[PDB]
Formats: structure tokens, C-alpha cells, sequence
RNA sequence: UUGUAAAAAAGUUUUAGAGCUAGAAAUAGCAAGUUAAAAUAAGGCUAGUCCGUUAUCAACUUGAAAAAGUGUC
């Protein structure tokens, strides 16, 4: 597939500003990606059954959901993502 | 009540602080706190419980990248001034606004101040020039070849080219075969890995390395060539793999190092310095010359692929083979359109026109990459016929290539020097400036400031160390006689030493030391046993024996075998026949490397061995550490020229090392144990019949060391302090904001110091979860199944992912037979069997598999309340050996099944089950406790002994995770912060109702200096025993439980009220004390905060973006319209601020009133806040009221109506601002029923537990409404709610295990923070998103202390007016 | 386990590499492409071949800043 790692480098490489946070054993991880550096940020968190590339790909693969315009431009970007891991 | 003693519990991480406030009786207090402000409130009660949330700390790196690249350009921009400068009075002469057009090449036309040609000015010159020079490396092999006198604008402009992109400075002075040569380059390789692999080399004698691998065949094909001469040597070997690195591919190196997951690498990755670093910790450091030396034979096959060398001899090699690729290119092109024309004309206009398709016109005009083009062509030539040739040379990676491409960087300097110096030299007669700067222009090209000198400074650079014996303009001509290179140097040592964490004031060693070597070869030797015919016992080696080792095998070889070991040594010295060898596995990991470098290099054993050469080599070793210079590394060898010939003298200079041990030399070889004078190092070698290593020496309290060590850790300000840890700065922070929490509570409590202070830290870098460890399941199976010549494998299929069921990975690693009886397991009837601890619970809580085991019936353990019973140890030991050579089972396991043959449980086996379950090993907690406790207790007494008022307390987590899932105070994270706060209240409770129980136990768990008791003495002999003795049953946390199972069934009852004996103190009450618990966890009042920041960093999005007549792009430099010229788009807001001012609402100019929210972008920020009034004016606004001008960082909290919370996100978009405090009792219902499958715990209650969700199954219903009136309060997503609730009814038949896992999802509505997506088994619930923050305009902006007991409510709708 | 020094190759952006034939245009047909300059955080003053994305930050009082105070018998 692809690892966090990879998605993170992946999703830099389409000039969005991207944190891993809560790597704790306390706290549960969720990636963060700036979406406009304007307070949008998109949030995958990690469940138990499943996790965050899992996430990605099944909210992403299809491309955009027309629900905000100013998300458009994301979603498509996120989409070439997943393509790749094949 | 009166009492006003108490303890504060914490839960430091890296996100977050739980924190809380409790009394003797474990009692969370409420006190009334003033509220500042302007609103009617004017004082609450709060609970002292909460949690710190904030934003993760980063680490300087990424800041520090961009900071050198910043560095790179100022510099490389230099060197062009540099040349201009020489040329400027000569070019006036020739065209005087020559260098001003190179300057404005970037303007449109209309901004343009010259005309718009750069060369020469004119229409006609400049598309003449570009016929005759199609690339720049036409116009240099002419300037390098010919003879003629040529334009000094084109001279310029060669020189520019080679001094701007001048290629790489990997290699030292002029190039040679040794430096460069590909097969010069192969045979260190080979050297390098013959060096590793003493026993299996590879013998390249009569191998055409250069011929093979330098061909014009693919890279699989070269790979292929070169192993088919290396009889032996399979293509993925290792060696087979280095190659196949060598040539650009990516090898896969796991089933090389047998590692459990694949460890793929490729030299061009931007990732691969790391993926190699990742490789080298698994396998050893021991291999990095290895992947080096395929690093340099990789550069040197790519330039010899680029110079396509042949004897038609230029100057010019690099500019003659781009040239070829030029006219290369231009033929397959027209082959290619003509082909295309003839069989797929359709296909044209996508291929050559079509720039968003990645043909050739992407490929020239829009982006693509060759990777990506070839790989979109690729087919169509597949298609046609006449395209072998086109084929192979894309199956080459070698068709229609550009000259500025990805292989460069393996272009060195020297050659770029090469033809610049012969332009020079055939111009410099035409133009005598020329030949008089000749030497100026090549030392631009050649001169680099090296590591040790750093930036060029002069006084206001905090990076900054090099020192000036000049003051005047450094340059590349006056370096080195205006830099003291000698001081700058010195500088440059003192600050890249580490200090010794056990002893500072002591630098740490070179990791390539002789004395850290010999040090660590001395420590692997001591652990090492071994038998012949006619012995009773194990013996260790004789100190006299690892003495006569290390000097016949270390000495004489790089890796030693147990095989050397058992016969070059025991069998050849010792009179031995047959030694089994007990401690070292195939060979010894250790090495004694630099001895061997520094043999081969000086070729003087005798001078190598005398110990009175001992500093001289370790000079030597220290100063090819620190630098790469070899002219610094002259300077500092100099005084061992009488030692050394000329011959050996150059070969050590050409030697490097890099990296830093942790450990000092005199550490290692300085403190001395006061009774024996023996150093640490001199207890490695004799120590007698109890062989100590390293972390033993340290740890043992019967020497000297460890107390000396604590002594030496003495250490001024607090940011120093926590600067000073070994730790992320992730955790820096957390530590940071722990230490102001406790501060603050302080002063909530009167000023008053807490009792204790007990702290938890968490574990970092948690991230993969699940995977991983069931890859290794599976690699010790197939290992151990095959090292028994099992069949389990073949007769029961294997996949990892089962492995993680226990049971099953318990069968496989048996052998699928009982643990306990020689008989068979059914595998299909696993559900039948028990697991069972080897250890039972009542001595120590270990549910590791190290601890498990897999038995029909427990009952065949045997009766007693022990390890399993002495008939069970005698019937199955052999058994138990099999499956411990085969590394079924770890040694650890195999002693305690067999503890029964030596007696059982012993006093000194349950102490040391004691520390095990107090004791905190990681040294960042104890440096936490530290600086606490070096906070708190602060006076001395009449005696100059330390007053420690307050105990700091460090608590393993596993005894609070343990106590939760044994009295079900469960935790679910997914439902709210709290748990971070509840963590905290529990760590407070069992670390405080220890310390009451086990005063004498204190040493263990309680920072400072106490008395060290012999734990030994408080276990008793008997359960009859029970008098001053603390344990039989020796799990710590016993005394919580009213009955305790033993391993028997046996049922041992307590009493309901815990007391120590000794001190006559209550420490639990287990009617009351559980009841406190529980009411507090079920408090839904906890002071969650999430810090607010100020945003720091990069001003916007990093695309350069091409021109649009959008105003919202920022433009790249001053007087560069993005609507002529692109820029930057989506800026980053640094905070927002509140502004009260007027604005204009039409022609009239009239004045409206306005109440707006404006973010400040990083960039505009300072001068926002230099004149903020002159900003805002600037901006529009007029009559700006300067007093309400509020700072709103990201995070700022709004309360509006019905307790519902915003967060500020930015200027345009808010967050979730409340906290769902779900009760006490619909957690441990979501806790059990989703976890109704996976229980462990005994069926007696494990089915209690089940019956529990079975009779519950209407909390279902409960929760859900619980969740909808919530969300209709705080978060009004109604079309998300109306999404959810229909959801959760087309599934109220679902089984309620999966019932409950989902609704946990449904707490992503919910949750506080950022709205996201989340899903009800199919249904998809999109996030509906806060865009308007005009709402929070009129709210009340809650400023919070840390622990949000004191705040400010400022009622913005009161502003907007007089 | 943090922090730091030296260098390179790409990429992007705007400009320069006179597009041609036919046509009243719209447009159609073709030719062509591989290179270069310059910027690469806007910029700053201390003007260095320096510095500019880490750390640090509730509110309010006092300080230049470390920091110290304000709510509590
Ligand atoms: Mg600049």
C-alpha cells in the first residue's frame, strides 16, 4: 500500500502544510492537513479497526464530493494520492 | 473539613498535561475562583481536575534546511559578482549595458529599461547566436577548443555557467582512477565487503567491472553481466544487491539481513538517506562503509554515462557528450513524429501538441517528468513497428534526455574547472585582464568554506564561531590570509563536543575510538560461558582468557565466529576437543575495527600494541572524527611526521570516520571503585566468578561507580535545565507546560506545597499501531519450526495475520503440543484450551507470551500456587530445552518453567519482582523529577541536609492501566478529553496510597536520597509468616483486591480497610475509597483547556504560481505585479485581531460603524505591530478605537448561547468548543460491548462482564440521545444529526458489539476541535464546517490560566460603541 | 537525542530564443521543442560573502529583558 510516512510525504509534495499529532501512548494520532492555511484543516484520526492511510484512501479515492468550493482544489489533490500507491 | 494537605497527580505527553488536585482521603476539592471581566459572572466552582491540550513541538530541522539553502543562494549569487567585478571595465568597453539586460531578464517588456535581447541587443545577433549555440554547451566546446578570439559577452557567459552550477566537491583534488574510475571504484567495494565476510569473499580477479557495468545495456541487464562473472554470487545476494544499487535499481536488502520487514532502498530517493539510516540500525552500524562505497561507484558509473569518453580528445568532454544527447534527442525526435505520422497519426496532436498529457509536449512544456514520459510513450512504441531501436533506449532510461536533468549531481567541480581554465587559457592572450585574473576566476569555481570555519560572520550571527585575524571583506582570493584558521577551528571543537550524560564536564569519545572499541569487545567478553568433557558448571572466561582472545583473535581478525572461538582458540590453545559455547551466537557483533584500519595503514603491530602509543592514536582517531578538511587534517598530523612515513602518512589523511559514542574516557577508564582501585574498564576484564558487564557496573551499588556517577550529575536557570535533557522537543514543551501547572496549583492551594507530587510520563512515538510485531511473529515461527525440523508449517498453513490471536501463536509456537504434557493440541479446538502464566498474577502482573503459556487445562500445571510443579518440570524439561534452542521460547521463559527444580519462587525472585513493577527505567522521567523536586524543596536544615518537604513520585503507567481494567474504571478516548485528567486523578491515588503502604519501599519510587533497604528482608518465608514483613504474594497492587485467586483456584481474602502495619496509617478503604473514585471520574464539571498560539513560520504556500489577474496572489518581490509575473497564494494568519473602527459606505463617504475580525498574516506582522493604528488605517478602516484592540490567537474560546463553545481557527473559520461529559456508566458499557469479543480475564466474570452489555442492551438508545441533545445544544449539524439517527435505526438489529463500536464513531460529531468526517457503518457522514466567525463578534471571549481555574469573560457585544 | 557547520543536482516563475503557408477574418494545415538569464520566503540594519519558518506566548500590574506580582485569612 503506502505507510503514514509516505501519505505525509506525499500530501507535503502537494504544497499542503501537514502535522502527525498525538503519537503518545496517551493521546490518540490524527493527521492534520492545512487545507488553506485559513483554519480549514482536514483531521483522519485512528480508530482501532482502522487507520488513517485506510482512511485517506476510502475518503479520497473518488475524488471531490462537491460540497465546498474552496475544497475542491484538495480533493483532487488528494485523489492523484491515492492512485499511487496502486 | 480542616485539613488543607494535598497531592497533585500528572499525565505529562506530548499533546497534552493531565493534572489534578487530591486529599487524603482522595477527594478531588472545589474551591470558588473569581472571574475578571465584564460580565455578571463574578465567580465559579471548580473542580481541581483538568487537562493542558496544545499543538505538538517541533524540532529546528526544517528551519534549519531552509536556513542553508537561504545561505547556498547568497553565496553562489556572489560568486557571479564576483566574476562581473572582473570583467565590469573591459565589458564597458564592449557593451556597456551588457550586464544590465542579464539583470532586468526577468521583466515583461513594458518594465523592461533596455532592450529586451540579454547577449547582444538586437533581433537579429540574438536569433543568430541561438542557431549557432543551441545550448550553452555548444558555445563552451567552441570556447574550449577554438583558437580564435572570441565576443567577451560569450566568454562571460561560459565562465558564468561553470562558476554558477559548478558541479559537486565530493572527491578531493584532482581527479584520478583511484578518485573516479569505475573500476577502481568497484574493487573498493569489493574490498569493503571482503573486509565484512572474511569466510565467503568475492574474487573479481579476472572481472571487466568497468566494461560491464560502464556498457549501454539497461541496468537489470548490467546486473545481470556483472553476476554471471561472480560464480558463487546469486543476483539478489548481498553483493548482487550493492550492485544493483550501484546502477540506480532498488534492491531489496530484507531476506539479506533476515529482517522481518522488507528494506527497500534506491540511492536516488529523496528519502534513501534515512531509509539507509533505519537499515543500518537493525543491522549494524558495521555495514554503513559498505552502502558508502555503493554510493561512490554509483556517481561513477552515472559521469561515466554522461561523458560518453571516447579518443576523439577535446578539453571539453562534459559540453561535447551534452552536445551528442542535443543532436541524439533531435534524431529520435524526427524518427519518432515520422513513425507516429506513418502508423498513428490520430495520435499526433495528443503526443506533440497536448501539453497537459505527459507525451512529448508535456515532457517539453508542461511538466512531466522523463519518468513520467516514458512511461506514457512507452506503449504507443510498443504499437508500431521500427521502434526497437527507440525501445532499448528507453529501457535504457537514455532516449530524448535533456542536458539540466537529475544525474548531474554527480558531475564534479573538477571537471567544470577543467574547461573554464582552458577558455582562459585561450583568450587570455586576446585579453590580457584575463590572464591577469586567470587564478582569481578559477579559485571563485574552486574555493568552498569548509565545515570548520561556518559562516562568515562578524559579530550579529548566533550560528556563527570563525574568527578574523583581518578586518576586512573575506573573499575567495583572501581567505586564507584573513581567516585564523587556527582559532576558528578550536571554536569549532569546543562546540561540537558531547558531554557525558553519566559524568558532564566530560567530552564523549569518537564512536570510533580504540578505547571505546576495546571497551565494548571487553563487555560482550564477559557474558560469554562455555563447557567441555570433565566440567560441572558453565564456567565464564577467565579474565586471563579474554586477555589471550583478544589478542589472538580480535587482534588478528575483524569478525570473530564462535566456530574460531571453539576451535582456533579452545581447540588449538586451550587442549579442548569439543567446547560448547553458551553466551555469543554466530560471531561476535563487536569489533576491534580501528585497530585493524589503523594495522593496515601503518603496518606496525609492535607500534599498534605498545600501550604507550594508546593517546597518540587516539588523537589521531579524534581528529578524522571532527573534520573533512585534509588541509586542517595536515596541520593537526604534523607533529607525527617522525612517527610515520610519507606512504602511511598520506594514507591515514585519505581514512575518515565519522560519529560520537555516549560514554567518556574516563568513565570507561577513569573513576576507580574506592576499595579495589579498578576503573570500569579494568572490571570488564577480570572479575571472577561473578563476570559484571556495563549496565551491571553502573547499577551495582555494591562499588563505587553509581554513586559517584550521581554525584557528578550536579548541573543554574530553568530553561537551562530543560535544554539540557536528552529528549524531544515534542516533550521538552509538555515538561515546560507540566512545570507552570504545578506552579499554578500552588498558588490555588494557598501558596501551600503538596504532599506529593506523582508523575506519569507517557511513551513517544506510539505511531505505526496495530502489523508490524506480527511480521515477527511470524519470522520467529518459521525460524523455530524449521531450526526444529518441524512439519507444523507444511501440515498447517502459516499467515501473519492470525498470529495475532494468542492462543494460536501459542500453538505454532509449541509445535502444537501441550506446554505441560507430551500429548497433541487440536488446532481446530483452541477454544477448549487455557492460556496460562507461568508466574501467576498474585506474584506479578506479566501477560507478555514470555509469561504465557498454552495448555489443554490449566489443571496441568500442577497443584501449587508457584511457577508449574517440580513432576511438571521433570516430565517436560527436555521438551522445554528443543523449543529454546530453537528460540521458541526466550531463556527468561525457560527458567521460570524450571523454577520448580531449583526450589521456586525464591525471596530474591520476589524482590526483584518488586522493583519490576515500582521501578521507572527511562532516565527522562527521572530528569523530570528532578527539576520538580529541585522546585519545591528548596531549604536546608540545621544540619546542611536538604528539606524535602515534597515527595516527587514517579509512577510506571502499567500500575494504573492495571488498576483500571481490574476494578473497570474503563477509559475510552475516543468519547472526550477527559482521560488525560482522570489518568492524572488515578496516578495521584495509587501513587500516594503506595507511598502510604510501602514507606520503606520509598528508594524505588521516590526521587532523592533515602535508605536503601534490603527488600529480601520484607518478604516472608511462609504465608503463615504474614511481624514487620510486607509480602508474600508479591504483586504490589494486592492490597487494593478484597479476595485474590491463586494459581490454584485458591481464594486468599483481605480485609475491607487496608492499613500499614507499622505506621498503624488507613490506606484504603474499600467501600469508601473506591466510591471517591468512582464519583469523581463521573464529574462532568473538568477544566479542559487547549492553549492558545500565536502562528509562526513559512508566510504561505510554497508554489511559485504563474500569473493571474487574482489580486489574492502575493508577489515574489517588491515591484513584481503577480498579475505580470505570479507569486504566492494562501498566506498564513499569525493571529487575528479585533477591530472597532468606521468604514465608508458609499460616494458620500460616510461613516458606518464596524465591529470586525481581521487575521494578520505572518508576513504583515511586524508591521502591524509597529503602527498597528497606521496598519489599520492603511487597510481602510478610519476612527480606530486602539483600546479595544484585541489579540485572538488561534484557539481563543467563545461561549454563546446554552453553553455552547466556539474556537477560533483563524480569522474565517471556527472550531468546536465544547466537551460531551458522557456518564460514568455509558463508558464501561461502550468498553465492554465493544470489546465483547476480545475480554481476557477469567470465564467467571469474563461472562459476568457479558451478560452485563446483554441486560444493557437500551443504554444503546440512552447514549444515542445523550449524543442528540448534545448536538443540538453546541454543534448544529442538524443535517448530520438527522443522518446519524436515522443510520443508527437502520442497524438497531445489528449484534450490540458492532452497534457499540460504531456509535463510538458518532463521537467524531461530537468531539471537541476541528469538525471531520466519520462513518456509521456504511453511512458516510460528511463534516459540516464553521465558515462564518461573524457570530463570535458578540460572544464572550474566555481568557483561561493554564489550569483554567482563573479567568477573564470579556462580553464583546459591550464593544462597538461609547 | 537534541542542536550545528560545508556543498551540489533538479523544480518553479517571467523574459529571450522573429514561428511559417493559406485565409477577409474565424480558422485550417504545418514547422518547432533539448538552452539561457534572474528570483527562490516579502525583506532587515548591524551592511556581515550576516540575519529572516525552532524554542518561547491566557488576561491584567511592574519591568529593557530574564522575571516578578494580582484572585486565597
Ligand atoms: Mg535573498
Amino acid at each position: 500500500s503506502m505507510n503514514i510516512n509516505d501519505l505525509i510525504r506525499e500530501i507535503k509534495n502537494k504544497d499542503y502544510t501537514v502535522k502527525l499529532s498525538g503519537t503518545d501512548s496517551n493521546s490518540i494520532t490524527q493527521l492534520i492537513i492545512r487545507v488553506n492555511n485559513d483554519g480549514n484543516e482536514y483531521v483522519i484520526s485512528e480508530s482501532e479497526n482502522e487507520s488513517i492511510v485506510e482512511k485517506f484512501i476510502s475518503a479520497f479515492k473518488n475524488g471531490w464530493n462537491q460540497e465546498y468550493e474552496d475544497e475542491e482544489e484538495f480533493y483532487n489533490d488528494m485523489q492523484t494520492i491515492t492512485l499511487k500507491s496502486e | 473539613s480542616m485539613d488543607k494537605k494535598y497531592s497533585i497527580g500528572l499525565a505529562i505527553g506530548t499533546n497534552s498535561v493531565g493534572w489534578a488536585v487530591i486529599t487524603d482521603e482522595y477527594k478531588v476539592p472545589s474551591k470558588k475562583f473569581k472571574v475578571l471581566g465584564n460580565t455578571d459572572r463574578h465567580s465559579i466552582k471548580k473542580n481541581l481536575i483538568g487537562a493542558l491540550l496544545f499543538d505538538s513541538g517541533e524540532t529546528a530541522e526544517a528551519t534549519r534546511l531552509k536556513r542553508t539553502a537561504r545561505r547556498r543562494y547568497t553565496r553562489r549569487k556572489n560568486r557571479i559578482c564576483y566574476l562581473q567585478e572582473i570583467f565590469s571595465n573591459e565589458m564597458a568597453k564592449v557593451d556597456d549595458s551588457f550586464f544590465h539586460r542579464l539583470e532586468e531578464s526577468f521583466l515583461v517588456e513594458e518594465d523592461k529599461k533596455h532592450e529586451r535581447h540579454p547577449i547582444f541587443g538586437n533581433i537579429v545577433d540574438e536569433v543568430a547566436y541561438h542557431e549557432k549555440y543551441p545550448t550553452i554547451y555548444h558555445l563552451r566546446k567552441k570556447l574550449v577548443d577554438s583558437t580564435d578570439k572570441a565576443d567577451l559577452r560569450l566568454i562571460y557567459l561560459a565562465l558564468a555557467h561553470m562558476i554558477k552550477f559548478r558541479g559537486h566537491f565530493l572527491i578531493e583534488g584532482d581527479l584520478n582512477p583511484d578518485n573516479s574510475d569505475v573500476d577502481k571504484l568497484f574493487i573498493q567495494l569489493v574490498q569493503t565487503y571482503n573486509q565484512l565476510f572474511e569466510e565467503n569473499p568475492i574474487n573479481a580477479s579476472g572481472v571487466d567491472a568497468k566494461a560491464i557495468l560502464s556498457a549501454r545495456l539497461s541496468k537489470s541487464r548490467r546486473l545481470e553481466n556483472l553476476i554471471a562473472q561472480l560464480p558463487g554470487e546469486k543476483k539478489n545476494g548481498l553483493f548482487g544487491n550493492l550492485i544493483a544499487l550501484s546502477l540506480g535499481l532498488t534492491p531489496n536488502f530484507k531476506s539479506n539481513f533476515d529482517l522481518a520487514e522488507d528494506a527497500k532502498l534506491q540511492l536516488s530517493k529523496d528519502t534513501y538517506d534515512d531509509d539507509l539510516d533505519n537499515l543500518l540500525a537493525q543491522i549494524g552500524d558495521q555495514y554503513a562503509d559498505l552502502f558508502l562505497a555503493a554510493k561512490n561507484l554509483s556517481d561513477a558509473i552515472l559521469l561515466s554515462d554522461i561523458l560518453r569518453v571516447n579518443t576523439e580528445i577535446t578539453k571539453a568532454p562534459l559540453s561535447a557528450s551534452m552536445i551528442k544527447r542535443y543532436d541524439e534527442h533531435h534524431q529520435d525526435l524526427t524518427l519518432l513524429k515520422a513513425l507516429v505520422r506513418q502508423q498513428l497519426p490520430e495520435k499526433y496532436k495528443e503526443i506533440f501538441f497536448d501539453q497537459s498529457k505527459n507525451g512529448y509536449a508535456g515532457y517539453i512544456d508542461g511538466g512531466a517528468s522523463q519518468e513520467e514520459f516514458y512511461k506514457f510513450i512507452k506503449p504507443i512504441l510498443e504499437k508500431m513497428d521500427g521502434t526497437e531501436e527507440l525501445l532499448v533506449k528507453l529501457n535504457r532510461e537514455d532516449l530524448l534526455r535533456k542536458q539540466r536533468t537529475f544525474d548531474n549531481g554527480s558531475i564534479p567541480h573538477q571537471i567544470h574547472l577543467g574547461e573554464l581554465h582552458a577558455i582562459l587559457r585561450r583568450q587570455e592572450d586576446f585579453y590580457p585582464f584575463l590572464k591577469d585574473n586567470r587564478e582569481k576566476i578559477e579559485k571563485i569555481l574552486t574555493f568552498r568554506i569548509p565545515y570548520y570555519v561556518g559562516p562568515l560572520a562578524r559579530g550579529n550571527s548566533r550560528f556563527a564561531w570563525m574568527t578574523r585575524k583581518s578586518e576586512e571583506t573575506i573573499t575567495p582570493w583572501n581567505f586564507e590570509e584573513v581567516v585564523d584558521k587556527g582559532a576558528s577551528a578550536q571554536s569549532f571543537i569546543e562546540r561540537m563536543t558531547n558531554f557525558d550524560k553519566n559524568l558532564p564536564n566530560e567530552k564523549v569519545l569518537p564512536k570510533h575510538s580504540l578505547l571505546y572499541e576495546y571497551f565494548t569487545v571487553y563487555n560482550e567478553l564477559t557474558k560469554v560461558k562455555y563447557v567441555t568433557e570433565g566440567m560441572r558448571k558453565p564456567a565464564f572466561l577467565s579474565g586471563e582468557q579474554k586477555k589471550a582472545i583478544v589478542d589472538l583473535l580480535f587482534k588478528t581478525n575483524r569478525k570473530v565466529t564462535v566456530k574460531q572461538l571453539k576451535e582456533d582458540y579452545f581447540k588449538k590453545i586451550e587442549c579442548f576437543d569439543s567446547v560448547e559455547i553458551s553466551g555469543v551466537e554466530d560471531r561476535f557483533n563487536a569489533s576491534l575495527g580501528t585497530y585493524h584500519d589503523l594495522l593496515k595503514i601503518i603496518k606496525d603491530k609492535d607500534f599498534l600494541d605498545n600501550e604507550e602509543n594508546e593517546d597518540i592514536l587516539e588523537d589521531i582517531v579524534l581528529t578524522l572524527t571532527l573534520f573533512e578538511d585534509r588541509e586542517m587534517i595536515e596541520e593537526r598530523l604534523k607533529t607525527y611526521a617522525h612517527l610515520f612515513d610519507d606512504k602511511v602518512m598520506k594514507q591515514l589523511k585519505r581514512r575518515r570516520y565519522t560519529g560520537w559514542g555516549r560514554l567518556s574516557r574516563k568513565l570507561i577508564n577513569g573513576i576507580r571503585d574506592k576499595q579495589s582501585g579498578k576503573t570500569i574498564l579494568d572490571f570488564l576484564k577480570s572479575d571472577g566468578f561473578a563476570n559484571r558487564n556495563f549496565m551491571q557496573l553502573i547499577h551495582d551499588d555494591s562499588l563505587t561507580f553509581k554513586e559517584d556517577i550521581q554525584k557528578a550529575q550536579v548541573s543554574d536557570s530553568l530553561h537551562e535545565h530543560i535544554a539540557n535533557l536528552a529528549g524531544s522537543p515534542a516533550i521538552k514543551k509538555g515538561i515546560l507546560q507540566t512545570v507552570k501547572v504545578v506552579d499554578e496549583l500552588v498558588k490555588v492551594m494557598g501558596r501551600h506545597k503538596p504532599e506529593n507530587i506523582v508523575i506519569e510520563m507517557a511513551r513517544e512515538n506510539q505511531t505505526t499501531q496495530k502489523q508490524k510485531n506480527s511480521r515477527e511473529r511470524m519470522k520467529r515461527i518459521e525460524e523455530g519450526i524449521k531450526e526444529l525440523g518441524s512439519q507444523i508449517l507444511k501440515e498447517h498453513p502459516v499467515e501473519n495475520t492470525q498470529l495475532q490471536n494468542e492462543k494460536l501463536y501459542l500453538y505454532y509456537l509449541q509445535n502444537g503440543r501441550d506446554m505441560y504434557v507430551d500429548q497433541e493440541l487440536d488446532i481446530n479446538r483452541l477454544s477448549d484450551y487455557d492460556v496460562d502464566a507461568i508466574v501467576p498474577q498474585s506474584f506479578l502482573k506479566d501477560d507478555s507470551i514470555d509469561n504465557k503459556v498454552l495448555t489443554r487445562s490449566d489443571k496441568n500445571r500442577g497443584k501449587s500456587d508457584n511457577v508449574p510443579s517440580e513432576e511438571v518440570v521433570k516430565k517436560m524439561k527436555n521438551y522445554w530445552r528443543q523449543l529454546l534452542n530453537a528460540k521458541l521460547i526466550t531463556q527468561r521463559k525457560f527458567d521460570n518453567l524450571t523454577k520448580a527444580e531449583r526450589g521456586g519462587l525464591s525471596e530474591l525472585d520476589k524482590a526483584g519482582f518488586i522493583k519490576r513493577q515500582l521501578v521507572e527505567t527511562r532516565q527522562i522521567t527521572k530528569h523530570v523529577a528532578q527539576i520538580l523536586d529541585s522546585r519545591m524543596n528548596t531549604k536546608y536544615d540545621e544540619n546542611d541536609k536538604l528539606i524535602r518537604e515534597v515527595k516527587v513520585i514517579t509512577l510506571k503507567s502499567k500500575l494504573v492501566s492495571d488498576f483500571r481494567k481490574d476494578f473497570q474504571f474503563y477509559k475510552v478516548r475516543e468519547i472526550n478529553n477527559y482521560h488525560h485528567a482522570h489518568d492524572a486523578y488515578l496516578n495521584a491515588v495509587v501513587g500516594t496510597a503506595l507511598i502510604k503502604k510501602y514507606p520503606k519501599l520509598e528508594s524505588e519510587f521516590v526521587y532523592g536520597d533515602y535508605k536503601v533497604y534490603d527488600v529480601r528482608k520484607m518478604i516472608a518465608k511462609s504465608e503463615q509468616e504474614i511481624t514487620a514483613k510486607y509480602f508474600f504474594y508479591s504483586n504490589i497492587m494486592n492490597f487494593f483486591k478484597t479476595e485474590i485467586t491463586l494459581a490454584n483456584g485458591e481464594i486468599r481474602k483481605r480485609p475491607l480497610i487496608e492499613t500499614n502495619g507499622e505506621t498503624g496509617e488507613i490506606v484504603w478503604d474499600k467501600g469508601r475509597d473506591f466510591a471517591t473514585v468512582r464519583k469523581v471520574l463521573s464529574m462532568p464539571q473538568v477544566n479542559i483547556v487547549k492553549k492558545t498560539e500565536v502562528q509562526t513560520g513559512g508566510f504561505s504556500k510554497e508554489s511559485i504560481l504563474p500569473k493571474r489577474n487574482s489580486d489574492k496572489l502575493i508577489a515574489r518581490k517588491k515591484d513584481w505585479d503577480p498579475k505580470k509575473y505570479g507569486g504566492f497564494d494562501s498566506p498564513t494568519v499569525a493571529y487575528s485581531v479585533l477591530v472597532v473602527a468606521k468604514v465608508e459606505k458609499g460616494k458620500s463617504k460616510k461613516l458606518k460603524s464596524v465591529k470586525e475580525l481581521l487575521g494578520i498574516t505572518i508576513m504583515e506582522r511586524s508591521s502591524f505591530e509597529k503602527n498597528p493604528i497606521d496598519f489599520l488605517e492603511a487597510k481602510g478602516y478610519k476612527e480606530v478605537k486602539k483600546d479595544l484592540i484585541i489579540k485572538l490567537p488561534k484557539y481563543s474560546l467563545f461561549e454563546l448561547e446554552n453553553g455552547r463553545k466556539r474556537m477560533l481557527a483563524s480569522a474565517g473559520e471556527l472550531q468546536k468548543g465544547n466537551e460531551l461529559a458522557l456518564p460514568s456508566k455509558y463508558v464501561n458499557f461502550l468498553y465492554l460491548a465493544s470489546h465483547y469479543e476480545k475480554l481476557k480475564g477469567s470465564p467467571e466474570d469474563n461472562e459476568q462482564k457479558q451478560l452485563f452489555v446483554e441486560q444493557h442492551k437500551h443504554y444503546l438508545d440512552e447514549i444515542i440521545e445523550q449524543i442528540s441533545e448534545f448536538s443540538k445544544r453546541v454543534i448544529l449539524a442538524d443535517a448530520n444529526l438527522d443522518k446519524v439517527l436515522s443510520a443508527y435505526n437502520k442497524h438497531r438489529d445489528k449484534p450490540i458489539r458492532e452497534q457499540a463500536e460504531n456509535i463510538i464513531h458518532l463521537f467524531t460529531l461530537t468531539n471537541l476541535g476541528a469538525p471531520a468526517a466519520f462513518k456509521y457503518f456504511d453511512t458516510t457522514i460528511d463534516r459540516k464546517r464553521y465558515t462564518s466567525t461573524k457570530e463570535v463578534l458578540d460572544a464572550t471571549l474566555i481568557h483561561q490560566s493554564i489550569t483554567g481555574l482563573y479567568e477573564t469573560r470579556i462580553d464583546l457585544s459591550q464593544l462597538g460603541g461609547d
